[PDB]
RNA sequence: CUUGGAUUUACUGAAGACUAACUACUGCGAAAGCAUUUACCAAGGACGUUUUCAUUAAUCAAGAACGAAAGUUAGGGGAUCGAAGAUGAUCAGAUACCGUCGUAGUCUUAACCAUAAACUAUGCCGACUAGGGAUCGGUUGUUGUUCUGACGCAAUCGGCACCUUACGAGAAAUCAAAGUCUUUGGGUUCUGGGGGGAGUAUGGUCGCAAGGCUGAAACUUAAAGGAAUUGACGGAAG
């Protein structure tokens, strides 16, 4: 029936990716960034440039043969934050609004079993 | 400039007979050429597919297994069993406040010398009369209950092969028995064998890899 | 001023008074 | 309560008091007579006892000590003297 | 004078507590005295369940919560109005404030 | 840092750290502190006891053991953070806050150091004075409960706490001890005597050092300070 590849967005809060890859992910189909739809640092990871790099990325896949795609979506994780950032959300409204099926969907953001020292020092950053 | 994708070649994944949809879906590589066959740079690779999509069946949608092709045949991939794990939403979903979780894991090789760690994981029940607001065992019931998992796994794992250890790993037979023989112990619920890990596989048995797979 | 930075501040006089004393011991 | 007679408590409140906390303190623990289920044999036993009794006529184990009183062996009926 | 009979944390019967992050400014505090709210989310917001539940190839599909657990210090909760200042007699409350 | 393929993606490996979620007005320890599994080694409180000895005890100048972090000496390790330092911003200036790196350090082995808001800012032992519901460990009696264990209902001893009242205390905040204190006496150790000068100088002693412990005076000064009230203000909330 379909041909599935496995859309993984990494949403962080400077940033937002998106990867198609296969099902193994050695193969890499279509990876547009939202720093790719902007010119202004402050919002490369605004929602709308993420359902851009999401247009793109379908458009890509359509031409590919990818017609439906499995969510990884991530974020920073480690010791930084375990939200998603902004654009994972638009992103993933845009793949779902551009044709492409959808499969299963996850979360896959690292997370320490513990873990190594965060930035910032004791007191934290003090704004 | 080239368009990488005028190149790539689609081969089919197909999944050993211990599941029911052997079709796991198509991969692509770099079309064989005479510096580098595709062969050589396509087997070995593995595929994270849920368990739900290898049974039809919505009872497995929380794991998901990892088969790795290690023989090709023409235009189709044939995998191996790879690994096993929990989804993260479903061990999230499972690790509350107010009751006791339970691990325990093994490193142990099945008869056919495939070494694995085999993670178990329960939580402890509240029965349907408690009263009282936390479902705590003592540290000393927790040790029994960890024992007796890793008895089981190391006897459950250790008495049969790898397709066979699949076959019980599906329907969760070594989490039912590991519930049924911690009754006298304590009661506990959600009792899972969350992951399984591939340390050390034996020599490759082309014709034991091909009698899993028709 | 702080009593942290008052104590720091004595124990380097402190250290100077014992550092100049011992060149002529 | 302001008037109460201290001298002659109400045996029910005096009953869930703890041993030394009576009026005159006293044990709660007792001595059993043991039978075996295999004979008939009179056997002292304390009720709170801390070794494994056996009888003397057949070597079979009376009692397991226990945190509180001892567990008596299942066959063997105990009768307080 | 003494704000608060538990100091403003919740060690009693212990000498020390191991600290955690803040989420928002990485600070030290402990774990005890730390700020914590568990989430639990939508994946997806619910605008797009719609067109997501469109765009799946599974009848009955559910869609996956987001667990987490927050951490943060005293500034980060009272700054984000996690906490609020509260009157002196209103300070001793200590239920869960009655909005669910 | 990046078309010399960065970032991202899958698989594999190596290093050091660290033990998330479970995790709590819960546990243990003399305190500092202690959280992956198992084994071994030696301890420990409570409970239970119709076991044993019979005053062997309480608190303690002198004198000892342990004692967070940082720091010192010498090996080993050096992933991550990161004093100093280098650097980009902001600014009038910031060698500050913010950003990117980073050396000692962080970890470990042998020794030192002996200090913390080392806090419950509350010495230890003993007795008594008031209601209540929870909870951890042990023991003892008992269910329209699930499957022996779990749970449920009662008692009790010990803990960690909590809620109410104020007989009582307090300058008050508040306190079940901070009560049983002019109606002043259960036992005992330590400490204070207006604010500074000053934990300074000097002498001694300990330490490799950093420093620790002990520790003045001249002179100067009418307040300094505690708790609460009204207002005013806040780059605090509503
Ligand atoms: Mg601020
Ligand atoms: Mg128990
Ligand atoms: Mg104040
Ligand atoms: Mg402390
Ligand atoms: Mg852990
Ligand atoms: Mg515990
Ligand atoms: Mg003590
Ligand atoms: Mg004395
Ligand atoms: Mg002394
Ligand atoms: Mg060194
Ligand atoms: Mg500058
Ligand atoms: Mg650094
Ligand atoms: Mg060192
Ligand atoms: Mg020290
Ligand atoms: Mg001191
Ligand atoms: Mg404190
Ligand atoms: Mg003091
Ligand atoms: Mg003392
Ligand atoms: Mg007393
Ligand atoms: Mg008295
Ligand atoms: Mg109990
Ligand atoms: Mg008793
Ligand atoms: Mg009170
Ligand atoms: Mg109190
Ligand atoms: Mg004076
Ligand atoms: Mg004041
Ligand atoms: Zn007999
Ligand atoms: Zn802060």
């Amino acid at each position: 029936s379909q041909v599935f590849g496995v859309a993984r967005i990494f949403a962080s809060f400077n940033d937002t990716f998106v990867h198609v890859t296969d099902l193994s992910g050695k193969e890499t189909i279509a990876r547009v960034t939202g720093g790719m739809k902007v010119k202004a640092d402050r919002d490369e990871s605004s929602p709308y440039a993420a359902m851009l790099a999401a247009q793109d990325v379908a458009a890509k896949c359509k031409e590919v043969g990818i017609t439906a795609v499995h969510i990884k979506l991530r974020a920073t994780g480690g010791t930084k934050t375990k939200t998603p950032g902004p654009g994972g959300q638009s992103a993933l409204r845009a793949l779902a609004r551009s044709g492409l099926r959808i499969g299963r969907i996850e979360d896959v953001t690292p997370v320490p079993s513990x873990s190594t020292r965060r930035k910032g020092g004791r007191r934290g950053r003090r704004l | 400039v080239v368009d990488p994708f005028t190149r790539k070649d689609w081969f089919d994944i197909k999944a050993p007979t211990t599941f029911e949809n052997r079709n796991v879906g198509k991969t692509l590589i770099n079309r064989s050429t005479g510096l580098k066959n595709a062969a050589d740079g396509l087997k070995g690779r593995v595929f994270e597919v849920c368990l739900a999509d290898l049974q039809g069946s919505e009872d497995h949608s929380y794991r998901k297994i990892k088969l790795r092709v290690d023989e090709v045949q023409g235009k189709n991939l044939l995998t191996n069993f790879h690994g096993l794990d929990f989804t993260s939403d479903k061990l999230r979903s499972l690790v509350r406040k107010w009751q006791s979780l339970v691990e325990a894991n093994v490193t142990v090789k099945t008869s056919d010398d495939y070494v694995l760690r085999v993670f178990a994981i329960a939580f402890t029940k509240r029965q349907p009369n408690q009263i009282k607001k936390t479902t705590y065992a003592q540290s000393s019931k927790l040790r029994e209950v960890r024992k007796k998992m890793i008895e089981i796994m190391q006897r459950e794992v250790s008495n049969c092969t790898l397709a066979q250890l699949t076959s019980k790993l599906i329907p969760e037979v070594i989490g039912r028995e590991i519930e049924k023989s911690t009754q006298t112990i304590f009661p506990l619920q959600n009792v899972h064998i969350r992951k399984v890990k591939l340390l050390k596989q034996p020599k490759f048995d082309l014709g034991s890899l091909l009698a899993l797979h028709g | 001023m702080r009593d942290k930075w008052r104590k720091k501040r004595v124990r380097r006089l402190k250290r100077k008074r014992r550092k100049v004393r011992a060149r002529s011991k | 309560v302001l008037v109460q007679d201290l001298l002659h408590p109400s045996p029910a409140t005096e009953a869930k008091q703890h041993k030394l906390k009576t009026l005159v303190q006293q044990p709660r623990s007792f001595f059993m007579d043991v039978k075996c289920q295999g004979c008939l044999n009179i056997t002292t036993v304390f009720s709170h006892a801390q070794t494994a009794v056996t009888c003397d006529s057949c070597s079979t184990v009376l009692c397991t000590p226990t945190g509180g009183k001892a567990k008596l062996t299942e066959g063997c009926s105990f009768r307080r003297k | 004078p003494k704000k608060r009979a538990s100091n403003g944390r919740n060690k009693k019967g212990r000498g020390h507590v191991k600290p955690v992050r803040c989420l928002n400014c990485a600070r030290c505090v402990p774990k005890d005295k730390a700020i914590k709210r568990v989430t639990i989310r939508n994946m997806v917001e619910a605008a797009a369940v719609r067109d997501l539940s469109e765009a799946s190839v599974y009848a009955e599909y559910a869609l996956p919560k987001l667990y987490n657990k927050l951490h943060y210090c005293v500034s980060c909760a009272i700054h984000a109005r996690i906490v609020r200042v509260r009157s002196r007699t209103d300070r001793k409350i200590r239920t869960p404030p009655q909005r669910k």
